[PDB]
């Protein structure tokens, strides 16, 4: 049976990550999915060449889990579909962990941050999908193991792509 | 600096000339407060569907469809603080629901009382500069 550890669709916004550069990269936005109310983090820094942008989910308090499988939902914007579209737009992102003794609250320091894996769509949501109203979203899934630290945080790392992140659940599997 | 913050009641005079518009840059954010309270009676509490709507609709301050929805302040007494829409004025989004900003126009949101009195239209023009 899965004990879920982190669970950002079921925080109703509540959740508050750290983002990094201060101020510049991921946001918090808000919308109407299915006649009900959902948060996504999302960037689309897509016409400012080389981009940076951090976001460090809250501290996870690991209990006795050794090995954590990380599921995310999101959405990837069509490279092709942007008038401009300078030649610095990605369609994927990058999944790091970190694992801790303690909170380091507000600290943020990416090289204590081990890339997982890079995360790319299935699906590409294409300018056509707009006026369609049509959200596709993709579905992908990694585990890391063996944990053995009080501690973790996972990290997102966006390099001048255009997603919206609406889901991030972490879970391990009891027995 | 940075942010503009609308006090979405039928007791803020911004709203009584029904011309309130207010003026932002590419990625300003627009903080629309819905009303909350900690005691007047339950039902006394204001609540409000906001719409996100063109310009027609606007002038007749009434929704087109569904699809309008952008936001419920139906949570007039949340410990936590008053629920608030935070719009950012981006250019792009990846998310498909969502609406694209662009330099020179202007924007309008509208909303109707969940079950109240409308004694007034309560309409706001958001206009990006540039
Ligand atoms: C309906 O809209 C009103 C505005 O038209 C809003 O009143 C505003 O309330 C806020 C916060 O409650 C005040 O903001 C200030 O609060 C204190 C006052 O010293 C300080 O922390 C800060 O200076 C802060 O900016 C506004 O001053 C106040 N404005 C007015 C005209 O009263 C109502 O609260 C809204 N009503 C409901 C039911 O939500």
């Amino acid at each position: 049976k899965e004990v879920v550890l982190l669970d950002f669709a079921a925080a109703g916004g509540e959740l508050g990550w750290l983002t990094h550069p201060y101020g510049k990269g991921w946001d918090l936005m808000q919308n109407i999915m299915n006649d009900m109310p959902i948060y996504m983090y999302s960037v689309c820094n897509v016409m400012s060449g080389d981009q940076d942008n951090w976001l460090r989910t809250n501290w996870v308090y690991r209990g006795e889990a050794e090995r954590i499988f990380i599921e995310l939902k999101f959405t990837v914007r069509d490279c092709n579909s942007f008038p401009g579209g300078a030649s610095s737009c990605k369609e994927t992102f990058n999944l790091y962990y970190a694992e801790s003794d303690l909170d380091y609250g507000t600290n943020f320091q990416k090289r204590l941050f081990t890339k997982i894996d890079t995360i790319a769509p299935d699906e590409i949501t294409v300018s056509s999908d707009f006026e369609a109203r049509h959200v596709k979203l993709n579905v992908e899934e990694r585990s890391v193991g063996p944990l053995t630290r009080k501690g973790f945080y996972l990290a997102f790392q966006d390099i001048g792509a255009c997603v919206a992140l609406l889901s991030v659940r972490v879970y391990y599997k009891k027995c | 600096a940075d942010r503009h913050t609308v006090f979405w009641n039928s007791s803020n005079p911004k709203f009584r000339n029904e011309d309130y518009t207010i003026h932002v840059q590419l990625n300003d954010y627009v903080d629309i407060i819905c009303p909350h309270y900690e005691s007047v009676a339950d039902a006394a509490m204001e609540q409000y569907i906001l719409y996100l709507v063109e310009h027609e609709e606007y002038q007749l301050c009434q929704p087109q469809s569904k699809d309008q929805v952008r936001w419920q302040c139906n949570r007039p007494s949340a410990k936590h603080g008053p629920e608030k829409l935070s719009e950012k004025f981006q250019r792009f989004t990846p998310f498909t629901l969502g609406k694209e900003f662009k330099e020179g126009h202007s924007y309008y949101y509208i909303s109707k009382p969940i079950h109240q009195h409308e004694d007034r239209c309560l309409r706001l023009k958001v206009t990006v500069s540039g």
